[PDB]
């Protein structure tokens, strides 16, 4: 087919219109992105090397495009040497579009053939010829082999520098012939002649026009060979401090910005001190706004410590000053710069005198926000969004201001007017997500502008509720309040859509404000249309209902505690079935399904071991006495039934935490939020093992103290500090009543009692992976065996060997590195007898690493057992930072066995 | 001036036979299409025979045109052998070939009656059919004599021999009533209804059809069991394939010749 | 940067299932 595609091409190409061989040129194309095959890409490009040698110009213009488009082919090309020479044949004509077109096409072909000498005399020649088109095509093709080769750039510096010198072309031809000099990277010593050349060129030319492309190409020079970037920036600095073209300073601005983004740890002391009084003298706002914007990154990187590094003070320093006084300017761009690099500046360094500043910054913080608040426009809207990084980058540097903050932003969302609420909305949700007393010291205040949304908006009521519904939640973390969850239930009954009710729930659940998000799942619920979206709704409705009765928790009362856990899991056990009746061959929820099962066996675990808890005094003492002497005691020392499953729970609560890093293991596609949240219920997983294994268990073999560092807070969630702070309870509890008693557990039930209120009464946090997914990344994993269409075994002659020729496709759903990109690729197979030490032999693993998105692998497997077996394989996709991630297909293979008539006549004389 | 749309299916499915129907194509291709499952179906038979030592009544000429009739086991391994008479090694290699070992002696009082169970492959892929009931018998030995040889099985097809034709049966027919009128009956009720006949038992004759063509070709193929018949369907059009191929590219060299 | 970087509450984030719950729930538009 792909062969049929090929000629009939080739008989459109030897069809007498012109139509239709430029038809089929450009349809080649398409032939190359869909068969990639080397022997018919080799073809195709010989026959057109054939058709542009004879064809009538408008097929050669057709043919240059359909290489200019389709290149990234060019490197599986065979007849190299043929293909070049009828392409370069063909430039001896006396037509100059003719050349023209041909070195368009020699410069295409740079990326193949970057040596050919006669190549380089060609473009050098026509380089210097006098026929316009062909003058710039040469041009052209000089800038890609100069990409592309050394030699040619040396040849070509050399040409250049005499060309213009020599004083002959227009300054239209100067401005084509200079940007060649962008590829002089290959070495020092050319970058040095061509530097001193650009000098010489920008000294002997004073035009705006030569001088905005001459800097332009001497800087990506400097910033692509980076060994005179101090000179570079001293020469940027000289023209910006002394030449009066506004324009040309605009060209300091915009390449000063890009030297800052690419190498900032080279800018110097006296570079930033030269550029700070060059913004001080300036009279134009719009240049000081590209300066301050300039000073904005420097502040954002590591340079500002190269600044503040002493071997004068910090407020004799030049920058303080000029930054103080533009956050105060009238121009709102120059403000938001100014509160810039005042947060950068506060935020980074530390000395003693800079907590005026932190008074400044903050204060004309509030200047930015009622500016912007009241300005509406959309570079308002983008300074307010600026001002609001400020905002979350300073409160997570320094928690020191927050409250002062927090208070601010509130009083600015009594004033203002209905459009930055959502922006500053988001903002006061991260920082109070941050620190917890923000939402609690003012809970009142965010009611009162949530009541007057609904005759206050009319455009975006539906962004502006589900923000400001979000941050209520976070506000009342704790139990929420009926009377004001019923004026939100009115606001929402009255004005809402049902998505973003919706919306509002998924916060609900992502908070934990269970009995809020169980009446908007209940009122979804008795709406909805679809079927898996009906049961999807029922089952989040159950868990939140459950969630609400575990919420529902009184403190050291077991009874109660494991009422409230048996309606709890009648509720999971509710939910996880319309869940799996959710649960569909497309967008199958794998991952909620696991997590809430095993959220439901670690609620069994829990209310298994506070029966035994409860149960310890069932005369479990009195049973050992009875069947051993109580003193020496021959199962154990205080044996019991009860310290028999304490080591049943034990080991079962062991295996619940290998079932938890399994499922993290095998997720690996969520954000950093749910693999920790994820990480966080091993770790009380293993805290329960822990506790019960060094307490009821060996003590003495224990010996276990927590002499680390424990109860910093560099956690990302308030929920993960408080399960932290339960942890660091539970380890302190434990490590004092380690050796009190003896393993009879007097107060021991008392503490493991304790610890399970505790964990129970931190009630969850439902996440994002177990909501909308991202990054959903995939192994197709296709092996290649002999092709067992239906499941009949594979018969193998078992004397030689077998081969496998597995191979793989990666997919992506979207971008593919959101969070994690992958690396490499562990494929891992193994045997099994599968007629009944299980063919665990050969125990193969390889790390292939796919260079692109398809991979291949040929495995070897020896056997001389007559049975059949089974062939297993794993995909072990292993990513940049070095992680098992054990995700794919792991599909399996059988594999008959049989043997020579003459081997087994052979084995049967034997 | 184009092909038709010609159709496919298929009634039931059985190891030995397979019952099938198309329509919608011409007698002529429906008539290349069996003799196509006739002639060029390539199998596995056994071919050259060497004899150490033969006395048995039976003659070695004898012995060996059994064997060559014997049939075997053909699935794979035939389209991946290559022709014995285009494969370029001494005699008969691997790649081409099959060796078979046969050598019994018959020392016991009873005849001992030497079955293609006996047998020796070297292959474990080609065996006789009924390997893998009675099996297929070769010569009856009476006590005393033996028979040494040795045998090698190649790849060919019915062109060759019926050895390599492996098709019991076709069955390949249509019009059961008649309609186009091929056939003249002088006494239509007394010729006997066919199994596909869908006439009245008054009439059982359709009527004459002034404009049509025969259509909806009925085939009953029974394998001998070397192969599966969807195997040799498959085999036996991609034969067609290779060959249409072949004759393409000569003709068309034939025509870049001749102009 | 954006201000806020868990933030489910966008648009173009948002995946093809709950993008399907999207489409039937704003058809539908009400809350009872
Ligand atoms: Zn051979």
């Amino acid at each position: 087919d792909a062969n049929s595609a090929l000629m009939e091409l080739d008989k459109g190409l030897r069809s007498g219109k012109l139509g239709e061989q430029c038809e089929a040129v450009v349809r080649f194309p398409r032939l190359f992105q869909k068969y990639p095959f080397p022997i018919l890409i080799n073809s195709a490009f010989l026959k057109l090397a054939d058709v542009f040698r004879v064809g009538n110009n408008f097929l050669r213009l057709c043919v240059l495009k359909v290489t200019q488009q389709s290149e990234k082919h060019l490197e599986k090309i065979l007849n190299v040497d043929e293909f070049v020479k009828r392409i370069f044949s063909v430039i001896h004509s006396n037509d100059p579009v003719a050349r023209a077109i041909t070195l368009r096409m020699l410069g295409s072909l740079a990326s193949i053939i970057p040596e050919r000498k006669n190549a380089h005399h060609s473009i050098r020649q026509s380089l210097d010829s006098h026929d316009n088109v062909e003058v710039e095509a040469a041009v052209f093709a000089a800038a890609n082999f100069s990409a592309q080769s050394k030699d040619f750039a040396v040849g070509i510096c050399n040409k250049i520098s005499e060309m213009i010198q020599g004083l002959a072309t227009p300054v239209d031809l100067k401005l084509k012939l200079i940007p060649i000099l962008q590829h002089m990277h290959h070495d020092a010593i050319l970058a040095s002649s061509a530097r001193q050349l650009l000098q010489q060129l920008v000294t002997s030319y004073p035009s705006t026009k030569m001088v905005i492309v001459s800097l332009h190409t001497f800087t990506l020079l400097a910033a692509s060979s980076l060994v005179d970037t101090p000179k570079q920036i001293q020469l940027l600095l000289q023209y910006l401090k002394n030449d009066p073209r506004k324009a040309v300073k605009r060209l300091a601005i915009q390449d000063l910005k890009l030297l800052a983004n690419k190498t900032p740890h080279t800018w110097s002391r006296e570079n930033i001190q030269a550029l700070c009084e060059c913004a001080l003298q300036t009279p134009y706002d719009s240049l000081k706004l590209g300066m301050l914007s300039v000073l904005s990154t420097l502040s954002g990187t590591i340079a500002i410590k190269h600044y503040f590094s002493i071997v004068s003070s910090p407020r004799s320093s030049d920058l303080v000053k000029l930054a103080q006084e533009c956050c105060y300017h009238n121009n709102r761009g120059i403000a938001a710069h100014g509160v810039r690099v005042l947060t950068n500046i506060t935020v980074s360094c530390q000395e003693k005198d800079l907590l005026a500043l932190e008074q400044d910054a903050v204060f004309g913080l509030e200047s930015l926000l009622v500016l912007c608040s009241q300005d509406d426009s959309p570079g308002a809207q983008a300074t307010l969004k600026i001002a609001l990084n400020c905002m979350v980058k300073l409160a997570k540097g320094r928690p020191h201001l927050s409250q002062s903050v927090v208070e601010t932003l509130l009083t600015q969302l009594h004033s203002a007017q209905d459009a930055a609420r959502i922006l500053m909305c988001h903002c006061l949700a991260a920082i109070a997500m941050q620190l917890p007393v923000l939402g609690d010291g003012m809970l009142g205040d965010l009611m009162e502008l949530y009541k007057v949304i609904g005759r206050s908006a009319t455009d975006k009521q539906q962004e502006l509720l589900v923000s400001l519904a979000t941050v209520i939640f976070v506000a009342s973390q704790k139990a929420l309040s009926v009377e004001s969850k019923a004026v939100i239930k009115q606001q929402l009954e009255s004005v809402s859509n049902g998505w973003t009710v919706y919306r509002i729930a998924r916060q609900a659940s992502r908070m934990g404000n269970h009995d809020m998000a169980k009446e908007l799942y209940q009122s979804l619920l008795t709406q909805v249309a679809s079927e898996h979206f009906y049961f999807w709704l029922n089952s989040l409705k159950e868990f939140s209902h459950a969630e609400q009765c575990l919420t529902g928790l009184q403190e050291e009362n077991y009874s109660s505690a494991l009422s409230c856990i048996a309606e709890s899991l009648k509720f999971y056990h509710k939910g996880i079935a319309s869940l799996t009746a959710a649960s569909t061959p497309l967008n199958p929820l794998s991952f909620q399904c696991e997590f809430v099962k095993l959220r439901i066996d670690l609620l069994q675990a829990f209310s298994q071991l506070i029966c035994t808890c409860n149960s310890l005094k069932t005369s479990p003492p009195p049973a050992i006495a009875t069947t051993i002497a109580m003193t020496l005691g021959n199962d154990l020392q205080r044996c019991g039934r009860i310290s028999n499953q304490m080591k049943q729970s034990m080991e079962e609560f062991r295996s619940l935490a290998s079932r938890y890093g399994d499922l993290y293991q095998a997720s690996f596609d969520a954000d950093s939020a749910t693999l920790r949240n994820v990480e966080l219920q091993q770790q009380s997983c293993l805290l329960i093992s822990h506790a019960i294994e060094a307490l009821i268990l060996d003590p003495e073999s224990a010996s276990f103290q927590e002499y680390g560092s424990t109860g910093t807070a560099h956690a990302d969630s308030e929920y993960e500090r408080r399960m932290m702070s339960v942890y660091n309870h539970v380890l302190e509890e434990v490590e004092s009543l380690n050796r009190k008693y003896t393993p009879v557990s007097y107060m021991h039930t008392a503490c493991l009692c304790n610890a399970i209120i505790a964990l129970l009464k931190v009630p969850l946090s439902f996440q994002r992976y177990f909501f909308q997914k991202l990054q959903s990344t995939s192994i197709k994993l296709a092996l290649s065996p002999s092709p067992r269409n239906p499941a009949e075994p594979i018969a193998v002659q078992n004397n030689q060997q077998l081969a496998l020729k597995v191979e793989g496709v990666v997919q992506h759903g979207s971008k593919p590195g959101l969070f994690r990109k992958i690396q490499s690729v562990c494929l891992n197979v193994s045997s099994t007898l599968q007629s009944k030490i299980d063919n665990m032999t050969n125990e193969m693993e390889q790390r292939v690493e796919p260079h692109n998105d398809y991979f291949s692998t040929q495995f070897l497997l020896n056997f001389a057992i007559l049975g059949t077996h089974n062939i297993t394989v794993e995909s072990s996709v292993k990513d940049a930072n070095g992680i098992v991630w054990k995700t794919g297909p792991r599909t399996t293979i059988f594999v008959k066995s049989l043997e020579d008539p003459y081997s087994q006549q052979i084995r049967l004389q034997q | 001036p184009y092909a038709n749309q010609p159709t496919v299916r298929i009634t039931e499915l059985t190891d030995e036979n397979v019952k099938f129907i198309i329509e919608n194509t011409d007698l002529a291709v429906a008539n290349s299409i069996r003799r196509v499952f006739i002639a060029e179906v390539p199998i596995i038979a056994i071919d050259w025979v060497q004899i150490d030592a033969n006395s048995s009544v039976l003659h070695d000429e004898f012995i060996a045109h059994r064997l060559g009739l014997i049939p075997l086991t053909s699935d794979d391994i035939v389209d991946k052998l290559q022709y014995s008479r285009d494969c370029t090694c001494e005699e008969f290699c691997p790649e081409c070939s099959v060796e078979f070992t046969l050598d019994v002696r018959c020392n016991e009082d009873q005849t001992r009656h030497v079955t293609s169970r006996d047998l020796i492959s070297n292959s474990p892929r080609v065996i006789p059919v009924t390997s893998r009931q009675d099996d297929i018998l070769i010569v009856k030995l009476r006590k005393g004599q033996e028979l040494r040889l040795r045998a090698y099985a190649k790849k060919g097809f019915g062109k060759e021999h019926a050895k390599w034709n492996p098709t019991a049966g076709v069955a390949f027919e249509y019009d059961p009533d008649n309609a186009l009128r091929h056939t003249v009956y002088p006494k239509p009720e007394e010729w006997p209804k066919s199994e596909y006949s869908e006439l009245d038992e008054d009439e059982s004759q359709a009527p004459y059809d002034p404009n049509g063509k025969p259509e909806r070709f009925y085939y009953n193929v029974e394998s001998c069991g070397s192969l599966r018949p969807e195997t040799i369907v498959l085999s036996a059009l991609s034969g067609l394939k290779k060959k249409l191929s072949d004759l393409q590219t000569q003709l068309s060299h034939e025509i870049q010749s001749d102009v | 940067a954006h201000v806020w970087e868990d933030n489910w509450d966008d648009d173009n984030v948002e995946d093809d299932f709950s993008n399907q719950l999207r489409a039937e729930l704003e058809k539908h538009g009400y809350k009872m």
